[PDB]
């Protein structure tokens, strides 16, 4: 059966393995954040500022990987970021991968009019880098959670759309397509229920390429102040106005990063599991 | 002829809807057809506007930043193609090896890492703890330069014609950290491009003929497939190119970088709105035009295009 | 009385760019095939590539619309647009393609694959297009346990099998088939071809077989149209066909056929160059770089089929070997 | 001159390998032409790329003997297989269309061969490669060095390939299915040059090809390949008259031109066995409709018959047909 196959050579990938394994863990601490966190995200110990972590000589159990420069505990502070990080990405993977699909489709199939009108616009708004139509979309709107997520929602599309018409066109021309035709089937059975299938597998990996670049453009946003907004835990938004703390406090520098890092390779790695369990690669 | 008539015939169209997109932007978002040919026109006489918090034309502040920020592109993509390139092929000429694992793992590291904060860490390790290498802007306030001479604008060119004795090595050593932030995605990218690449044409027909007439290793690997590998690396060079700005923005801001980048999120920052719609058809413009010649020396390389 | 199938001066032209936008060049494809199909009969279609072979078949099955000519089943017109000629067009003629692995949808079961004609044309429930199916099956050599399967399951002969049994799910009389043995083993092959000639001998099916292989055309042919450059050049019986070739190329391809039996082994004659692109067409005769026969019309004028003892023959040199005057 | 004795070729873990080839032998004397007859999954192709070194690092090859020209291509060094591979030893493969590298043009990669074994100046090189285009019969040779592989058609690729293959003038060319892909007078064309070669340089042929007909009118002696074994050897006139092995006489049987106008063909029952479906015995023993409780306890001997012929069976067939 096609799925224990699929799970067989995921699982001859250790790296990706362990890559889920640690996307398991954070989406844990993501749901149970309220209840794991050892305080709130924005509640201020005055008497411990710039604590550094619980290994140090100024620190203490109380603050396991120390505060920020007005006294937040910064591991509550990661994991609520968590949170955010997660929910923003699968916002984003979900709205990008339906729209692209479906206008990937419609151009695979009909060809024609419709395909040159689509990759037209397609090809006009990746004249610029996905961060940069990004902030200018932000600076246009407004800095917030939702604007920024709406911004990369909107310049995630053009992947999708390339990627799945790319595809269709290289099952469009194959006999089983053409004798679903003959046998009399209709645009509607022949995109969704017949080609779209095929379609499926690049698709699936690319899922996984977009949760990553969900998770640096969110954390790009948020360092360059046109994404989530100050008191917010949000990961990119704790590295905004830090590198004065480089010589102080290394830890408010370090563990945000180290949070993206971690999840965008996690992501990567299941990805490349992925490509390896859905390609006849091995 | 036919292969550059027929790219030409969809560049086109392209600039037509980023002039069209621009003019939407400056009409709509204040600092038809009469109104649209104005525009281009005014455009295309270096009209582009004034910057609102210096008063200075925006075509007047871009030429530096264009030029600071080719001469960081420039470095990085000398790093990445050059250190990334030896590295693919070697893995997967070396497949399974510890090398090949250590190849696969740094590259799929830097192919996910936040630009930002590894300039941090850089700045960190490198100028605060071991303190080897400085910590901000293009050359030390330090250099001076007599503007009397013909200087290009680019600092290893001008500091080396022009430049007193040991200003040279403060502009190399002000431009080793951006080059290397800035080139770590594009490098791991290029590193698992030639890989696969590599991995797909050693599996080729032809490399068993290339075996078959008893040539060497070195020659079956140089000549036979790395000319074969080279044609997607290529492509992805091209791709890379375009988006070194995105990590520009990113990678000027933590250096405190003269540059394009810095320039245009200030100005987001500002709602300088005057810079931001005369710097993203630049930007938009340059990016087109190396789309072009890329995809004109991809034709010139490929036999079954040209 | 009408045939079951009638092609009267079929055509198809592609228009083509020679590097530059204007000049507008057609490849000739196909110009100038007609024939005559009658119920439980094969007629194969036999050839080199590039000779339209193919192109016929996707013409017959409808999947490309012809440039010229008339198709008719049973005496009325299948390429007019009208809904009416749907119910022709899907159940009575139908077609089995070359290569098992891309015919098939990998995503879908045996079952799936089977019952989709059923679905979309008939009015058949959901347990009755299973009892077909499962019939079908049965009758083309797949066992009942297979209709959970996906195509990546089974050998190429299996696959060959589905390929055939949905070809015969809207009770067709019609079967195009194009190369269908092609890629197969030697005893798969055979397995194949015992398959085929029961389903026509138990269903009353007529063949339309595209193929390169002589050999077995030689073993299922009731009769044999061959092509040259997008046109036919020699039709008529097997036996005609094989012991009494009258045509140049006909004569070549036999003679570079291979035979295992010494005595069956015929003079060879070795054709030079390749086989004309149809982009560049050569003037008068297509064969005249290659043939061994070349006379002076065969360079100004189109030759066209004649009968000559009962078989029909497109060559200037046969008609002055039959009427000395010419 | 080839001397291949208890060849063996393996993929897959030691415990459990895909035997690919098992325990073959077989011989080439110079000015032979030897036709190897087989199916799918009969170890064919792989025996012969065993030979030139192009099994690859998930498989294994081990022989008792596998001397080319008195060298034993178990033992030579890299370098003294480059040596043989291309100047002594030369192979055509099955497809025209990838087997050209399609990057360089035609005369570089035949100068190339060239240069590799036998050396000169530019100008020889070029010479020897419009000799070798004319030798294989390109219309015009001159022109044809400045092509790139997508310009010419599958039998302008083969010839090519051939032209390539024999640039050194080798004691054996090997023929890997070279007209599989072409036309049948391209076919006919290709091996009635690959003949003229083979006569006119007293070169050996090796034709590995799943065409019996082919075989029957090009080679002196036929190996019939199954399951990765040898079941029957002889001469090309003799084994298809009266065959020895039950596996050629159903390989005969199934042929359409070895019966009357519309009557069945027959055809053995079941499939050939892959790594986990491998019998004990006979590896025809699923199959052969002679099959015996002797068969099934006892791999048959390569027996060695009156005529000089042999076959894998414990009852080789009579002039009638029959064990
Ligand atoms: N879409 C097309 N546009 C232009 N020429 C075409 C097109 N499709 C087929 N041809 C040409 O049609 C000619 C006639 O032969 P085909 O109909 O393609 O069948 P065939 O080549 O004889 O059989 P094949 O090789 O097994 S598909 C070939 O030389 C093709 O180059
Ligand atoms: S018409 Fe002329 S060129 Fe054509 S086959 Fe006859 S003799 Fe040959
Ligand atoms: S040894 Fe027995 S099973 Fe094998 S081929 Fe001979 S008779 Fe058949």
């Amino acid at each position: 059966t096609p799925l224990q196959e699929f799970w067989h050579y995921f699982k001859r990938n250790k790296g990706a393995v362990v890559g889920l394994v640690y996307v398991v863990i954070v989406l844990f601490i993501a749901i149970f954040a309220n209840w794991i966190a050892p305080y709130n995200p924005a509640e201020q110990f005055r008497d411990a500022l710039l604590a550094p972590p619980a290994w140090q000589e100024g620190g203490s159990m109380a603050h396991l990987l120390g505060t920020d420069d007005v006294g937040r505990d910064v591991l509550s502070r990661l994991m609520y970021g968590a949170r955010l990080s997660l929910l923003v990405g699968c916002l984003v993977v979900v709205l990008s991968l339906i729209m692209g699909v479906i206008l990937g489709l419609i151009a695979g199939y009909f060809g024609g009019l419709v395909d040159n009108i689509i990759m037209r616009v397609v090809d006009i708004m990746l004249a610029l880098p996905s961060l940069l139509l990004a902030l200018v979309l932000v600076a246009i709107f407004g800095p917030s959670i939702g604007n920024a997520a709406l911004a990369l929602t909107f310049v995630a599309l053009p992947h999708y759309v390339r990627l799945t018409r790319a595809a269709v066109l290289v099952e469009v021309n194959r006999d089983y397509v053409t004798a679903s035709r003959v046998a009399g089937a209709g645009a509607m059975r022949q995109m969704f229920i017949n080609i779209f299938p095929n379609c499926l597998a690049p698709l699936i990996v690319q899922a996984s390429l977009g949760f990553s670049n969900a998770i640096l453009d969110m954390a790009a946003l948020g360092f360059l102040g046109m994404g989530a907004q100050p008191p917010t835990p949000e990961w990119g938004t704790m590295l905004s106005d830090v590198l004065q703390f480089a010589q102080s406090a290394w830890w408010v520098v370090t563990f945000p990063g180290l949070a993206i890092l971690l999840t965008v390779l996690a992501f990567n790695l299941m990805g490349d599991g992925l490509r390896d369990a859905l390609d006849p690669k091995l | 002829l036919q292969f550059i008539l027929r790219r030409l015939g969809l560049v086109i169209p392209t600039f037509i809807g980023i002039t069209l997109l621009t003019f939407a932007f400056v009409h709509m978002i204040p600092g038809m057809w009469q109104q649209y040919l104005h525009y281009i026109w005014g455009v295309m006489h270096g009209d582009l506007g004034i910057s609102m918090k210096s008063r200075i034309p925006v075509w007047e502040e871009f030429v530096p930043r264009f030029q600071a920020t080719l001469e960081l592109g420039v470095c990085a993509m000398i790093f990445a193609t050059a250190v990334g390139i030896p590295v693919g092929v070697l893995a997967a000429v070396k497949r399974g090896s510890i090398f090949d694992h250590t190849a696969v793992g740094l590259a799929l590291t830097g192919y996910s890492m936040p630009i930002f904060w590894w300039g941090m860490m850089l700045i960190m390790l490198v100028s605060v703890h071991w303190n080897l290498t400085p910590v901000s802007g293009r050359v030390s306030d330090m250099v001076f330069l007599d503007d009397s001479n013909p200087l290009t604008g680019f600092m290893l060119i001008d500091t080396a014609i022009w430049g007193e004795d040991g200003n040279f090595i403060d502009a190399v050593a002000h431009m080793i950290l951006p080059a290397i932030v800035l080139g770590t995605i594009p490098l791991a990218v290029i590193v698992r491009m030639t890989r696969s690449s590599m991995l797909e044409v050693l599996g080729e027909d032809y490399i068993r003929t290339a075996r078959a007439k008893g040539l060497t290793r070195m020659r079956v690997i140089i000549v036979h497939a790395l000319r074969n590998a080279m044609l997607p690396v290529v492509t992805v060079i091209g791709l890379q190119v375009g988006t070194l700005l995105a990590g520009a923005i990113l990678t000027e801001t933590i250096f405190s970088w003269p540059g394009l980048g810095r320039w245009l999120i200030d100005a987001l920052q500002r709602r300088d709105y005057p810079v931001v719609q005369g710097g993203v058809l630049l930007v938009a413009t340059m990016i087109i035009l190396v789309n072009l010649l890329v995809d004109l020396l991809y034709g010139v390389v490929n036999p079954r295009i040209r | 009385q009408q045939p079951l199938l009638q092609a009267i001066d079929l055509k198809k032209h592609y228009p083509v760019k020679k590097g530059m936008f204007a000049p507008e060049r057609l490849v000739k494809a196909l110009d100038g095939v007609s024939f005559n199909l009658e119920r439980g009969k094969t007629l194969a279609v036999v050839g080199e590539s590039g000779c339209g072979k193919s192109t016929l078949g996707r013409l017959l099955t409808m999947i490309e619309m012809p440039t010229g000519g008339e198709l008719y089943y049973q005496g009325q017109d299948l390429l007019k647009h009208d809904p009416q000629a749907q119910k022709l067009r899907r159940q009575k003629i139908q077609i089995v393609f070359q290569n098992p692995y891309g015919s098939l949808n990998p995503r879908k079961k045996v079952g799936q694959i089977l019952e989709e004609p059923l679905l979309i044309n008939t009015s058949l429930s959901k347990e009755q297009r299973r009892e077909k199916a499962l019939s079908m099956m049965a009758k083309v050599g797949l066992k009942t346990e297979h209709y959970d399967r996906y195509p990546h399951m089974f050998s190429g002969g299996q696959r060959q099998r589905i390929a055939i049994a949905r070809g015969l799910m809207l009770d067709p009389d019609v079967v195009i088939a194009d190369q269908p043995v092609s890629a197969l083993d030697v005893s798969v092959r055979a397995q194949v071809l015992n398959l085929m000639m029961d389903l026509q001998q138990e269903l009353g099916l007529s063949y339309v077989f595209i193929s390169h292989d002589l050999s077995v055309v030689e073993h299922i042919a009731d009769e044999v149209m061959v092509m040259y450059l997008g046109r036919c050049v020699e039709k008529g019986t097997k036996d005609q066909i094989f012991n009494n070739p009258r045509h140049p190329y006909t004569q070549a391809l036999l003679s570079a056929t291979p035979r295992l039996n010494p005595d069956d082994r015929r003079e060879r004659i070795k054709l030079s160059g390749e086989l004309p692109s149809p982009l560049n067409p050569p003037p008068g005769c297509a064969f005249n770089a290659r043939c061994r026969r070349r006379f002076g019309p065969c360079t100004q004028l189109q030759p066209q089929l004649k009968d000559y003892g009962g078989q029909l023959v497109a060559c200037f040199a046969v008609d002055q070997d039959e009427n000395p005057q010419r | 001159l080839l001397n291949v004795d208890k060849l063996s070729v393996h993929f897959g873990d030691e415990s459990a390998p895909f035997r690919a080839v098992d325990r073959i032998s077989y011989s080439v004397k110079q000015g032979e032409v030897v036709g190897i007859v087989g199916e799918s999954g009969s170890g064919k192709s792989v025996s012969s790329l065993a030979i030139m070194g192009l099994i690859d690092y998930p498989g294994r090859v081990m022989a008792e003997k596998l001397e080319f020209n008195g060298q034993d291509l178990q033992r030579i060094s890299e370098k003294e297989r480059r040596n043989l591979v291309g100047a002594e030893v030369a192979m055509i493969f099955q497809d025209p269309m990838t087997s050209l590298n399609p990057c360089y043009t035609v005369g570089f990669q035949i100068m190339e061969a060239i240069k590799v074994h036998q050396g000169g100046n530019k100008s020889t090189r070029r010479q020897r490669a419009i000799d070798l285009l004319n030798q294989v019969g390109i219309p015009d040779p001159a022109s044809r060095l400045d092509v790139y592989p997508h310009q010419l058609s599958g039998g302008m690729s083969q010839r090519v390939m051939i032209a390539m293959a024999i640039a050194c003038r080798p004691k054996l060319l090997i023929a890997d299915q070279p007209t599989t892909a072409l036309d049948v007078t391209i076919q006919a064309q290709i091996i009635e040059l690959l003949l003229e070669l083979q006569q006119k340089e007293n070169m050996a042929l090796v034709l590995i090809t799943h065409d019996l007909a082919l075989v029957a009118e090009a080679a002196h002696k036929i190996i019939v390949m199954y399951a990765g074994q040898v079941v029957e050897t002889g001469d090309a006139h003799a084994i298809f008259h009266a065959p020895r092995h039950p596996y050629t006489q159903a390989l005969l049987r199934a042929l359409p031109e070895f019966a009357q106008d519309k009557e069945r063909l027959a055809s053995l029952p079941g499939v050939v066995p892959g790594k986990y479906d491998r019998p004990n015995g006979c590896l025809l023993n699923p199959r052969c409709p002679y099959a015996t409780d002797r068969c099934r306890a006892e791999e048959p001997a390569l027996n060695m018959l009156a005529d000089g012929r042999q076959s894998k069976c414990h009852y080789p067939l009579d002039d009638a047909g029959r064990p």
